[PDB]
Parts: structure tokens; C-alpha cells; sequence
RNA sequence: AUAAGCAGCUCAAGCAAUAAGAAAGCGAGAGCGUACCUUUUGCAUAAUGGGUCACCAAGUUAAUUUUAGAUGCGAGCGAAU
RNA sequence: AGACAACACUGACUAGGAUAGCUGGUUUUCUGCGAAACCUAUAAUAGUAGGCAAUUUAAGUAACAUCUUAGUAGGUACAGA
RNA sequence: AUUUUAUCGGUGAGUAUGUAGACUCGGAAUGACAAAGAUGAAUCUUGAAUAAUCAGACAUAGAAUGAUAAGGUUGUAUGUCAAAAGGGAAACAGCCCAGAACAAGAGUUAAGGUUCCAAAAUUAUUAUUAAGUGAAAUAAAGAAAGUUUUUAUA
RNA sequence: CGAAAAUUUAACGGAUCUAAAUAAUAUACCGAAACCUUGUCCAUAUGUAACAUUAGUAAUAAUAUUAAUGUUAUUUGAUGGGGUAGCAGAACGUUGAGUGAAUCUUAGAUUUUUUUUUUAUAACUAAAUAUAGAUGAUAACUCAAGUGAGAAUGGU
RNA sequence: CAGUCGCGUAAGCGGGGCAUAGGAUCACAAGAUACAAAAAGGAAAGAUCUUGGAUUUUUGGAAAAGCUACGCUAGGGAUAACAGGCUAAUUUGCGCAAGAGUGUACAAAAUGAGUGCGCGGUUUGGCACCUCGGCUUGACUAAUCCUCAUGGAUGCAGAAACUAUGUAGGGUACGACUGUUCGUCGAUUAAAAAGUUACAUGAGCUGGGUUAAAUACGUCGUGAGACAGUAUGGUU
């Protein structure tokens, strides 16, 4: 193509820091909701599903925090900043093996 | 308890379904805060916009008047002396010095009723040609 | 008269009133800004049109058929005697 | 030689009588709301009509959106032989 | 006439290996339908009145097509542009933020950044690189007493 | 190292950097017309008070009230604010007309300028120049349109 | 629901077929209905219901063949030819890796099957963002024909040449044929190499090719005419 979308293949240490904090912030929203309901003895299927198949920022590997799965790439990995609205959508899990 | 929910990010380029979740919460602009009880029907509403809002558990709900007073700054001044003025509906309010505290408002259809000096008050002052300051004062 | 401005905007030194009072204007220097219209998915576009200024220059009228609002009369209305 | 018939000739000049689903143009301000480039039909495919539907403001709402809880339809990713 | 095979094809058996648009015994998430409740910015329906539009473009994911080429052509899902200014991407219709009624503020923030151009760190910690590699658009297979680490080993 | 293309270093934006590179972390700060605060403008509601106008209803010889309209303030410390095609509402201006046999004008009407002020497509203040008593100008309300032009290889 | 028929002991089933592939109006024709009947009685021509005949197959439904290079108007660049842009299948453009094999011997002096990984933007193409050659005069690239330095070469005795590494300062001429770039050939030369630049350069020149009106030939067409044909001529 001749139209230039200058998007670097890797992120800067500043974009990574904000990513860690956005993943950390989401964990606090879920924990705040889960703790508020536990005090009343209630549960929500969405929360129970999140805490079951989604890790916390402290439990994620750097590769899972800054990259995503892409079957079209050489090594099946791709910069997470290449996902649409990547700063406002949740993305923490990739297929096993990649 | 209650959920103190505040919109931190926008949903401009997000799907239409996300706009409805925010509309059902009452979040219309950034940094707008709402209060909802701690219930499943509201928790699930937050798990859909958890990437956009900030949540907090609070004991009680704050009123629209009490939620806006926590950002109100101190005025930084106090009117201690008000000069004579005319209020269209009430009347003429005489000078008041709140430092020594008396806002007396006089209304009428004649000048003497307003509490001001008239042409007659100036003529009696001019005819008092005998009053003289005390020699000690001079 | 050391400079690469769609000539405007933001910041602004200085000059400017023979005199008490009164600073319009021009502006060094710094920064932001690629005309307008048309037509297009999309135009600074090297796509269309214009040398400048002034004037002339484009949803109107009639008949007919409807609607809204207002208003006259009212199971009658109008017209005409 | 489609050559010539007085600027014009694969049919002159002049007066009277046209259309153009195409191109261009359509002039003051403020305020409110706010699309589509899809479907169907067409001698259609630069057009048009009916829908979806933008707008005006009345009459309704057990309206519409979202989440929660329970329920239902249907076989993609995946996995398997 | 005759028998024999660690040769070919065929049949039977295998809870053997692979293969998948027209295989799906198993089977998500998502999306769809309806009920109740709650919430919300009237966003819905109807009546009356009454338009524009009918080559769209790009990004992301996943396909058909092409040559697993095209800023190619053509569906699906989502968004932006179109009709959206502003900050970031050096410059930028379509990307990352964010929706401009007008001012003031060393105000609070998003994406993005903080040596100078140029507002903000020459801010702290642990390692690697010596090639200006790199530092906002990753050229490949491959070679090699470059260097570091780890794991075995003399 | 592999790694070669034709104007010029030539896709770090440049200077330059041994980190101001790379990887894994932490904090502060900057940062938009976003947000907040204080004010302003506009649009659309809710009640209340007051001012003015118009039209009614009562009182008055020893003023009050009702309704509509305009307006300011105030209550809920009300809500809302990009925009093409397109739809809608509210206004200004131009020309002529009615009220007009009206109003004003040498004590200066009118003067294509300049200037001043006012939320202001407009009017107003003042200044300079000239000099008209109506074939002059004009508020307000209303009526009717040959009514508003940087765009037509437009016309003069 | 009404009407009235069939089958069934009965309950009950039946308004064609297991399901999914057959077009209207108009006109015309055959039956019914008793509606209206242009003075009146009738009728004609109409109306309502049932029914029939359709590659109405451009199947929401016209009775319909061509040429224009003598051409014209309105438009589009919403769809082409040249150039630019994207792409790189292909190429008369290259490199690297591996090494069957050739080299009397011996893989790598030379040579290199079928392949793999790439570069580059010269050829023929795709897309549709966007509607020639010569002369004169240059600039630039380096993947080098000559000249300069140099490694390898059972296959470097010398000479000459082969291959390869540096290197683009300068040079790369003359003629015949062809409209030619290209190509073929003659004769010299140290050598008579390439490419990019709008396949550089026509507001610098040329106009032979392509090339509108004229004309002929062949072929095609019933014909007007046409042709990736040929020929002579044709305002730069
Ligand atoms: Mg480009
Ligand atoms: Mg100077
Ligand atoms: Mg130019
Ligand atoms: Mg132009
Ligand atoms: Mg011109
Ligand atoms: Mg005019
Ligand atoms: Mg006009
Ligand atoms: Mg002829
Ligand atoms: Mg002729
Ligand atoms: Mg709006
Ligand atoms: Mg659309
Ligand atoms: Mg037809
Ligand atoms: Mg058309
Ligand atoms: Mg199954
Ligand atoms: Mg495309
Ligand atoms: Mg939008
Ligand atoms: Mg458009
Ligand atoms: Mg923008
Ligand atoms: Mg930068
Ligand atoms: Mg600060
Ligand atoms: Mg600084
Ligand atoms: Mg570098
Ligand atoms: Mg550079
Ligand atoms: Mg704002
Ligand atoms: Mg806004
Ligand atoms: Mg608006
Ligand atoms: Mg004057
Ligand atoms: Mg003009
Ligand atoms: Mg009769
Ligand atoms: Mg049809
Ligand atoms: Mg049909
Ligand atoms: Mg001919
Ligand atoms: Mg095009
Ligand atoms: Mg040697
Ligand atoms: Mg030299
Ligand atoms: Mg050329
Ligand atoms: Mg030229
Ligand atoms: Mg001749």
C-alpha cells in the first residue's frame, strides 16, 4: 500500500506502564464488586466467570500483557497495541501453546 | 451499601451495546458520578464497562446538592460593607456595615419615605445658620 | 536591504499627541495556520470555476386540490337578495 | 472530393415553434433536531417508486435500551475419527 | 499339471495414524427470542404533516476470489470518516484518545510523552548490547573461537 | 555478516545519545476546545415576585384586582449545547404602501466618511464638511414584494 | 360457521398429492347473477361471480436490424489507450543457501539438475487512485566492455584468457540494412558494456513509424462498410 499507518511493531516503556496500570485498575473494579457482594452473601455469574478464567496483572506474563495471538504472523504473536480500542477493551488470555 | 460509579473513559468508538449499559447506569459525560445499590443487577452492569468506570463501596448515598459541594471552593471573601442600593422588587436598601453586626429596606410613594435627603432636607440644613462646632472641637 | 508568512490569528519590545489631560495606527521578535467554491469514498491538491470592483441575475403567479394554526357561524356554513 | 450552392453544407441562411433522467448555478442571520450510500421493483444500473427511515408535535406507553435471574431456539470456533 | 512368497490389487478386523465448505457422535463464548424485576439521558409506538438517500471509503478480525499479490474485487461482525473540530501518530478523511456554546486557571485527566528543538525526569532498580545495532514503518534462510546467561560435563 | 539503483545524508522528524538503546519494574511530572471551578451566551421547563402596555371588573370627595403580552429577578443551587443532505422554529434588513392634512428640523432635519457606546447581520454618541423648511427625513404597528450574491468558461 | 357428500364399530378424518421448482391486467371465448338500461317498452354495449387459451422467457408483462475513419450535442473521467501510483505472477534483472552431477583422479579452478530463502523495479501482465525512433543537451546509478590495484586456478610455466574482490576518473567510435529502440552484417579499435531520469528532453528541433478526411489491393460482410492487413499522400 501507499497510505502510511506508522504503527511500530513494539511498544515503548511508557505504553507498557499504562497497560500494567489499566490491567491493575480493572482488577480493582472486579474485586470491589466481588467484595461488596460477598458481604451480602450474593454472587453474579459474570463475576464468577471472570475470576475463573481471567488472571490478574500480577499473575500475567509480560508476553500476555504486551502481545496477542495472530494466526497470520510468523510466530503467531502480535503487538497488543494493534488491537482496536486496546486501551478500553479487556485482553488477557491467548490460545494455549502460543 | 452503595456503588459510587464514575465514568473515567469514553465510549465513542465502542459498540452500541456499551452505550446502552452506560445510559442505563446514568453516565452521560466523563467524570460523572452516580450511586446505585450493591445488587446483582448493577454489578453485572459494571462488569460490561469495567474498562471505563471507577467503582467504590460507600455506606450511604450522596444527594445532588451534597455531591456538588465537595468540589465547591472557598469564596475567599466576605462583604462587610454594602453601599445604598435599589432593589427593583423590594425598594431602597440603606447602607449596612456587617462588620458591626441591619439591612433596613424602605419603600414608599414619596421621597421622604425612601430614607434619603430631599430638596426640603437641604433647605432646613441651610437655614440652621446658628449651629456651630464647639470651640474645643475647633 | 541575513530573509523561504493564503499575507490572518495568539504573545508582544519599540515608535507615535510641541504643552495639563488624552495612544488610534504602524509594528521588530516568538509561535499557530497548506485560499474559496463546486463535485466527490476522499481535494492545499497539479480536478471544476473566477483579473478586480460595482450593478443586473434564480421556488414566483394563476387556477385547482389539500393540511396545520388562528378565527366567524354552527346542524348548518357560504354566497346572493 | 460527401465537391460546391456568398462566416455555415453527410444538406445553407433566415423568421416562427422545443426538449434535455445530463452539467453548472440558486443571494441575510440566529436557534433546535439530524441521515443514507441498504432491500424490493423498473426498457433498470448517472434515473425513479415503495420500504427502512431524517424531521415537525399531539396522543399513548405493559413504550424503547441495558443488566440481573430462570427458560428457549440453533451446531460455528474448537475438538474428534 | 504343480507349489511358494515379509511382491501388486481386493476382502475382513483395529477404542491405529492423519485429512474436512457440501463429515459432526461431543461442543463453547458471542449473538438472537420472550418473561419478570430494577435502572436510565424519551431513546419506543401511534395519529397528523412530510424529506433526503440508493458507486460509499478505510481500520480490525474471519472468509470467498486472485498468485495465502494489490491502496484489488465481493459478503459477514465492530467502529471511525463521510457529516467531527481538538490532543497523539514528524507531515495524515478512515488508526490510538476524545465529541468544539464563549472566556479565565502554573486547575484535574485521556491517549501520548518528559536531554535540546518543545510543555514535562538528564527520576529511581536490575540486567543485556559496542553494532549509532537501535532510538515511532522489525527485510529472510543461513554462516561464525563476538558477548552474556542457564543447564550438563572434564 | 547476509543487506546492491538511479537529484541529497534519505523512512531515528532533526541535533545528537553508549543511553537519551534494549528487556523486566517503580514513582513523580507534562499533557486536549475532554473534566472541574468561577462567570457569560443561547435553547427548553418549573413555580414565585415585581415593572410596563392593552382590555375588563370594583373602589374613590374628606386605589385594588383579573387576564393576555413583553421584561428583569428569583426557586428546583433545573436540564440541555459539533454537524452535510434534509426538516423545523424565531427574527433582521431592502423597496413601496396605510396610520400621515401625523411627528421633528438654521436652537441644524439631511449629509455614502470618521468616531463612540450597546450582546450588535443592527442601531447609537460625537466630530468634520456643506446647507434645507418641503418633490425633506422619521419612530412604532401593520400591508404587499421586481426583497438580501465571492461563485452559473454568467451579463453590462 | 353454514351448506351436503364419502369412508369408519367408534373417536373422528377429508377444502388433492411427504415437503420444497407453472406470470397479472387488457382483449377474446364459454357459463351464471338480475345490478343499471341516455324519452319510454326491449335490446345493444357495460357491471359482478366462475372458467378457459401465453418461451407476455428482457418471465411486475414494447410488435423492433446494421454502418459512420464525414460524423454532431450533452456528460463521465462514476469504466479504457500513454505517463505516474499500488502489486511483483512473469521477465531478455540479480543475489544467497544447499550440492545430484560434470571436471581422466578430485564437490566447491571451472561447472551447478530439479529446488529453497530473498533483493530489485528493467519486460510482459493484474488493479483502476488518476484520463516510437532520431537530433541537441544533460544529470544520476553501478549489477563493469576497455584502462588501474588484486586473491583463486591436479585444471596459475610465460603470454593470452577464465573466475572473483576493489573501483564509475575517462572513454565506449565509423559505416551498410531496417521508420525502427531492438536485431543482422562489413571494417577498425585498449574497448566498441548497460540502466534510471514522464521507457529524461517536441511552450529545444525532426515527423520516417503509428497516424482523421482521399484512393487501391487482399480478406470479411447481402450491403452501407470493416481489418491487430498492405500501399501512395496528408497545416506540428
Ligand atoms: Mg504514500
Ligand atoms: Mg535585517
Ligand atoms: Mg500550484
Ligand atoms: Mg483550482
Ligand atoms: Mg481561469
Ligand atoms: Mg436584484
Ligand atoms: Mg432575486
Ligand atoms: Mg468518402
Ligand atoms: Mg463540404
Ligand atoms: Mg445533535
Ligand atoms: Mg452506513
Ligand atoms: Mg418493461
Ligand atoms: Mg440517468
Ligand atoms: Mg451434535
Ligand atoms: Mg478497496
Ligand atoms: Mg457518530
Ligand atoms: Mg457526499
Ligand atoms: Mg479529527
Ligand atoms: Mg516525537
Ligand atoms: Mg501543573
Ligand atoms: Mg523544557
Ligand atoms: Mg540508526
Ligand atoms: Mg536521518
Ligand atoms: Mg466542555
Ligand atoms: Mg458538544
Ligand atoms: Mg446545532
Ligand atoms: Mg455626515
Ligand atoms: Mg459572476
Ligand atoms: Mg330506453
Ligand atoms: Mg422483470
Ligand atoms: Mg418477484
Ligand atoms: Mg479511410
Ligand atoms: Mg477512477
Ligand atoms: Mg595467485
Ligand atoms: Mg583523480
Ligand atoms: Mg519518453
Ligand atoms: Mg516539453
Ligand atoms: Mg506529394
Amino acid at each position: 500500500g501507499g497510505l502510511l499507518w506508522k504503527i511500530p511493531w513494539r511498544m515503548s516503556k511508557f505504553q507498557k506502564l499504562r497497560q500494567r496500570r489499566r490491567l491493575r485498575a480493572v482488577d480493582n473494579v472486579v474485586a470491589t464488586i466481588e467484595n461488596a457482594l460477598a458481604k451480602k452473601g450474593e454472587t453474579v455469574k459474570a463475576v464468577e466467570r471472570w475470576r475463573a478464567e481471567m488472571p490478574t496483572e500480577a499473575e500475567m506474563l509480560p508476553k500476555d500483557k504486551y502481545t496477542i495471538f495472530d494466526r497470520k504472523e510468523k510466530r503467531y504473536r502480535k503487538g497488543i497495541h494493534k488491537l482496536p480500542k486496546w486501551t478500553r477493551v479487556s485482553q488477557r488470555v491467548n490460545p494455549p501453546g502460543y | 451499601s452503595f456503588f459510587r460509579i464514575t465514568l473515567h473513559r469514553s465510549a465513542i468508538g465502542l459498540p452500541k451495546r456499551t452505550h446502552g449499559v452506560l445510559a442505563a447506569l446514568g453516565l452521560r459525560r466523563r467524570n460523572q458520578t452516580v450511586f446505585h445499590p450493591v445488587e446483582p443487577q448493577f454489578a453485572g452492569m459494571l462488569m460490561k464497562v469495567k474498562e471505563l468506570v471507577r467503582v467504590e463501596e460507600v455506606p450511604h448515598r450522596l444527594t445532588k446538592r451534597e455531591l456538588k459541594d465537595e468540589r465547591k471552593p472557598d469564596a475567599g471573601f466576605v462583604v462587610e460593607k454594602q453601599v445604598r442600593r435599589f432593589i427593583p422588587g423590594v425598594g431602597v436598601q440603606d447602607e449596612v456595615d456587617f462588620s458591626k453586626v441591619g439591612a433596613v429596606v424602605r419603600d414608599g410613594k414619596r421621597a421622604g419615605d425612601l430614607g434619603v435627603r430631599t430638596r426640603s432636607d437641604w433647605e432646613v440644613i441651610g437655614k440652621m445658620k446658628s449651629v456651630l462646632p464647639k470651640v474645643k472641637a475647633l
